[PDB]
């Protein structure tokens, strides 16, 4: 979608394997703030908002 | 985020809210985000 329009999807109820997405060469910028990129394996999230 | 607290109470006054104290427990956690900003409430007609 476009920013302005920019589309939002929840993701509930799943097991997330972020090292795939860390270790994927794909991505120019893959910058987190709030949470370490290394860390997403170890923790437990609810309501994530893509 | 759309919260919904509720409780059930069994009364017995005829007219008016009962005078007590009663803690409504969470229900629903609920993902909309979205915009609220007016409700309607849905009742049901009796047909004869």
């Amino acid at each position: 979608a476009s920013v302005y329009a920019w589309n939002r999807k929840r993701i509930s109820n799943c097991v997330a394997d972020y090292s795939v997405l860390y270790n994927s060469a794909s991505f120019s910028t893959f910058k987190c703030y709030g949470v370490s990129p290394t860390k997403l394996n170890d923790l437990c999230f609810t309501n994530v908002y893509a | 985020y759309f919260k919904i607290y509720s409780k059930h109470t069994p009364i017995n006054l005829v007219r008016d809210l009962p005078q007590g104290f009663s803690a409504l427990e969470p229900l629903v956690d609920l993902p909309i985000g979205i915009n609220i900003t007016r409700f309607q409430t849905l009742l049901a007609l009796h047909r004869s």
